[PDB]
Order: C-alpha cells, then structure tokens, then sequence
C-alpha cells in the first residue's frame, strides 16, 4: 500500500524456523516481494508475486500474504541465511518498501 | 353468436396441438424419437441426430 | 501393530469445501458450475 | 455378384462381437446403426447377401 | 504373420493433452517476439491468438491462472509466459460511422 | 500398447468392446491424437506371439 510495517529484528537458532511478516492496509489485495540483503552487499530477490522464488533461491524459503500482512517464512534456517530481509509492492507505478528485518543465526 | 371468444380459445388449443404434432417431425434426422436415436447409435453418431 | 482407537461425533459443514472449478481467473461475475 | 446368395436369419440370438473372429476385416460399415449398438437391439428378419 | 489385416497386430500410441487455459510446459517450435504494450497488435500467448492492445495489469492471478476471461468468454487478460506478467488486453479502437 | 487391427475403432471415445471396456478406455470429452500402426513385422511370430 503505501507504509510496509516489518518487525526490527528475530532471533532465531540454526534449525529453527524464522517468520518475518510484513503488514499494510489490504496487502493481500497486491502482489508482495521479498528481498535479502547481506552487509556491505546488493539486495537479492527470494519472493515474487506472494509465494514465487526466483531459480537459484533455495527451496527453504516460502511465503503468503493473506489479508493485510504477508509473511516470509525460512524453515530449517541455516547459518548463511542471515541476513536483512525487505518487504515490497508496488503502488500507482511507485515501488513501497518495508522497514527491514535482520534474522539473526544463533 | 360469441365467435369473437371462441375463436380465441381455438386458436390457443390449435397452437397448443400443432406445438405436440410437431414432436413427430424428423427435422432431417434418422428418427423423431429421441431414444430410438439413442439406442441405436453410439455417442458421437448420436449426438448429431 | 494395532494401537490406535477412534471417536467420532456428528457436526455441520454450514458452507465450507467450495474450491476455484477451473483455472481461468474471473472478476464481477456469477458463474455457474455443475461439479 | 451377379448371382449373389440371401440367406435369411430368424429366430436366433444373434452376437455380432463374435463376427470379427470369422473373417479378418477391419471394421464394419453401417447405416442408420452402430456397430457397437448391434447386441442391444432386436430385429424381425436378418438377411446376409454374400 | 499369415492372419488376415484386421487379425494382425497394429502399435497404438495415444497422445493426450489439455488444450483449457492453463500454465504451458510443452510446446511446438514457434520463434518468440518481443513484448509490444500499448499499441495494436496481433499477439499469440502459448497459442492464444488475437488482437488489441496490451497494457500493464494490477489484477492478480493466482500462479495457476494464465489467462483471464470476461463475461462473454473472451480473454481480456493474459499472464507472459516469460516475465511472468500480468496483461490487461483491450480491442483496439473502433466506432460506428454515419453519413 | 498393442492391439489387433480390427479393435482400434476402439481407441476413440464413445466406444464399447472388449478393448474399450476392459483394457483401455479413453474419455468422451478426450482431447488429442491417436496414431496406430501395423507392426506385424516385429510382433508376429511363425509359431504365433
Ligand atoms: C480489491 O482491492 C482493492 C485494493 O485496495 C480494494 O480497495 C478493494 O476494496 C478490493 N475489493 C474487494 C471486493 O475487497
């Protein structure tokens, strides 16, 4: 929509699953995406159009959006995952981020 | 004396009757009867008639 | 190895189950499906 | 052809499936019926001209 | 080998497929062009075949939906079978004319 | 598969037999291509298959 809210930070042990949401007005109304972004590196890719991954993103990954949140979800999170992960959709031909979240490997 | 109004009732039971004698009509078909058609040819033949 | 015993009781499914008859997307309209 | 024979087929039991045995012909060539229709049905009279 | 035709074997090979509007793996040799938007054109979707002019979609199809149809049946929507892109497809421009 | 030449009317829809009913039925709304061939060179045999 217009204001992506996304937690500060979650804490997660390697193994575990992390779940990093996104929230806005009506987001399950648009299409969402995710991106990860590394220290001192470029965003990457991971969710397009809800629940999509780009080839070459591994099959751990997922994600839905559903109502006015949309919600990442890394299962079996490994060491290399972490990372800073974004939220975005588009609006009236302008692109809407979130705020970011780091997912922190134990 | 009334022929206004019966010429009324006979012209509906006369459409009425045509509309049931045309149930006989083949229409270019093998049969008039529907299950005739169906018990003699299979699906896609029948389906055509 | 049998060890599993079930129960079961009797409820109302009010208007639960229905699912997308086909794979083509459709917007403002009433659709009609035999399924 | 000229000759050709009639033979008359009556009061009988007629089961068309077994005709496939007896000559090695590729399919039937019907008209106003179906091969795969012909065990459903009951005829008056049958005549095979050979 | 000495049976009659109808009484020798024959090898049978059915080929079924699904030609309803859905997502296409298989597909016959056919050169793809680039992507034209907003002018008429003559487009060929996996087959769809049909004109107008092509413009940016917000409808959002779920990932098994490819096309989109309106009341008459007609595709007024089409997802690109490469960018994966969601099309909105509108008859080109048309109107009666008296003298 | 294999069948014998006079049974492959019966790799279409609608169709009823011993192949068609028992063996390999194809569906009334099928869509696609049948391809039959004989192979009596390769599946015959002096003795018989
Ligand atoms: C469809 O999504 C838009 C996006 O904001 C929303 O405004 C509209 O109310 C939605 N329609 C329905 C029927 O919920």
């Amino acid at each position: 929509p217009s204001a992506l809210t996304q937690p500060p930070s979650v804490s997660v042990s390697p193994g575990q699953t992390a779940s990093i949401t996104c929230s806005g007005d009506k987001l399950g109304n648009k299409y969402a995406y995710w991106y990860q972004q590394k220290p001192g590196q470029s965003p990457v890719l991971v969710i397009f159009q809800d629940t999509m991954r780009p080839s070459g993103i591994p099959e751990r990954f997922s994600a839905s959006n559903s109502g006015n949140t949309a919600t990442l979800t890394i299962s079996g999170t490994q060491s290399i995952d972490e990372a800073d992960y974004y939220c975005q959709a588009w609006d009236s031909n302008t692109a809407v981020f979130g705020g970011g979240t780091k997912l922190t490997v134990l | 004396a009334l022929g206004k109004l019966q010429d009324v009732v006979n012209h509906n039971a006369q459409a009425l009757n045509t509309l049931v004698k045309q149930l006989s009509s083949k229409f270019g078909a093998i049969s008039s009867v529907l299950n005739d058609i169906l018990s003699r040819l299979d699906k896609v033949e029948a389906e055509v008639q | 190895v049998n060890l599993i015993t079930r129960t079961q009781s009797y409820t109302n499914s009010f208007t639960r189950g229905v699912y997308y008859p086909d794979k083509v997307f459709r917007s403002s309209v009433l659709h009609s499906t035999q399924d | 052809v000229y000759a050709w024979n009639r033979k008359r087929i009556s009061n009988c039991v007629a089961d068309y499936s077994v005709l496939y045995n007896f000559a090695p012909f590729f399919a039937f060539k019907c008209y106003g019926v179906s091969p795969t229709k012909l065990n459903d049905l009951c005829f008056t009279n049958v005549y095979a001209d050979s | 080998p000495t049976y009659g035709v109808g009484h020798q074997p024959y090898r049978v090979v059915v080929l079924s497929f699904e030609l309803l509007h859905a997502p296409a793996t298989v597909c016959g040799p056919k050169k793809s062009t680039n992507l034209v938007k907003n002018k008429c054109v003559n487009f060929n979707f996996n087959g769809l075949t049909g004109t107008g002019v092509l413009t940016e979609s917000n409808k959002k199809f779920l990932p098994f939906q490819q096309f989109g149809r309106d009341i008459a049946d007609t595709t007024d929507a089409v997802r690109d079978p490469q960018t994966l892109e969601i099309l909105d497809i509108t008859p080109c421009s048309f109107g009666g004319v008296s003298v | 598969f294999v069948i014998r030449g006079n049974e492959v009317s019966q790799i279409a829809p609608g169709q009823t037999g011993n192949i068609a009913d028992y063996n390999y039925k194809l569906p009334d709304d099928f869509t696609g291509c049948v391809i039959a061939w004989n192979s009596n060179k390769l599946d015959s045999k002096v003795g018989g298959n």
